[PDB]
């Protein structure tokens, strides 16, 4: 459901737009039960309507606008979205280039290394990657592909400086699993099936984890590389391995 | 003769012990301006018609600052805001 807001309304009217959208989430959680996004671009332009309605009223001076507290200015919208025994609202910020619970951070050096969605892995960050909250195995497993991806760059970075040959063949697994992450990484959309001519795949977490486990401990580490791209679960590439090797 | 006609002209209008209650001029932001509460001490509990309380902050000599706590969305222009009689305490 769109709710929109131009440029060119009074600035009273672009401040209430994002209670609009929250009031049809707030609906579609409450009278449903289910668990609604709520996509706002962009919370920056919702404090600037509300130092603009501020400024206009009069009151509070243009130094302070809409703080994320008193729930008058924003502290009502932040925690109108939340999660209840009925459902939840989860937010997504919409940021073009303060209190984020999770970070999705997209590159222009990812998507040209023909990896989509072009998610950096190491810019993303999220507070919600603690043993205690996602499990141990989710903490062990991100940390080890992160760790993984952060040695992958200075191995790069060597080969860059000196060449491809350092360490004996230990470089050249951990680079060559690295890589097989990286592929797997990607994943085809099924909203852009269509202009890019993949079918997408809904991948459960289960699979997700079972998948980087099993390239992290090495089990699918037999497997060439370009077998790794664009495929949803971890037997779609056991799949897309053996049809390599047979068409090969 | 007077006397009487002033006695109508004042049982005209409602009667309200200023004193000890208050008429909200004006609610908003969790701050509400009363018109009353003569006998209000700075920083003292009020309690309102909802039931919320209020810390009196403001002593002005027209109106009475006092700030809500609680939502403002129960508090109406003209209610009534009474003295708990003691300063703010938990």
């Amino acid at each position: 459901a769109l709710v929109y807001g131009q440029m060119n309304e009074p600035p009273g009217a672009r401040a209430r737009v994002a209670l609009t959208g929250l009031t049809v989430a707030e609906y579609f959680r409450d009278q449903e039960g289910q668990d609604v996004l709520l996509f706002i671009d962009n919370i920056f332009r919702f404090t600037q309507a509300g130092s603009e309605v501020s400024a206009l009223l009069g009151r509070i001076p243009s130094a302070v606008g809409y703080q994320p507290t008193l729930a008058t200015d924003m502290g009502t919208m932040q925690e109108r979205i939340t999660t209840t025994k009925k459902g939840s609202i989860t937010s997504v910020q919409a940021i073009y280039v303060a209190h984020l619970d999770a970070t999705t951070v997209l590159s222009r050096a990812i998507a040209e290394l023909g990896i989509y969605p072009a998610v950096d892995p190491l810019d993303s960050t999220s507070r919600i990657l603690d043993p205690n909250i996602i499990g141990e195995e989710h903490y062990n497993i991100a940390r080890g592909v992160q760790k993984i991806l952060q040695d992958y760059k200075s191995l790069q970075d060597i080969i860059a400086i000196l060449g491809m040959d350092e360490l004996s063949e230990e470089d050249k697994l951990i680079v060559s699993r690295a890589r097989k992450i990286q592929r797997f990484l990607s994943q085809p959309f099924q909203v852009a099936e269509v202009f890019t001519g993949h079918a997408g795949k809904l991948v459960p977490i289960k699979d997700t984890i079972k998948g980087f486990k099993m390239i992290l401990n090495g089990e699918l580490d037999h497997l060439p590389e370009v077998a790794f791209y664009m495929v949803g679960p971890i037997e779609e590439v056991v799949a897309k391995a053996e049809k390599i090797a047979e068409s090969q | 003769i007077s006397a009487v006609l002033e006695e109508k002209i004042l049982g005209a209008a409602p009667k309200e012990n200023l004193e000890e209650t208050g008429r909200v001029l004006s609610i908003g932001d969790g701050i509400a301006r009363v018109y009353g509460l003569k006998n209000i001490q700075a920083e003292e509990m009020v309690e309102f018609s909802s039931g919320l309380k209020g810390m009196a902050l403001n002593l002005e000599p027209d109106n009475v600052g006092i700030v809500v706590f609680g939502n403002d969305k129960h508090i109406k222009e003209g209610d009534i805001v009474k003295r708990t009689g003691a300063i703010v305490d938990v």
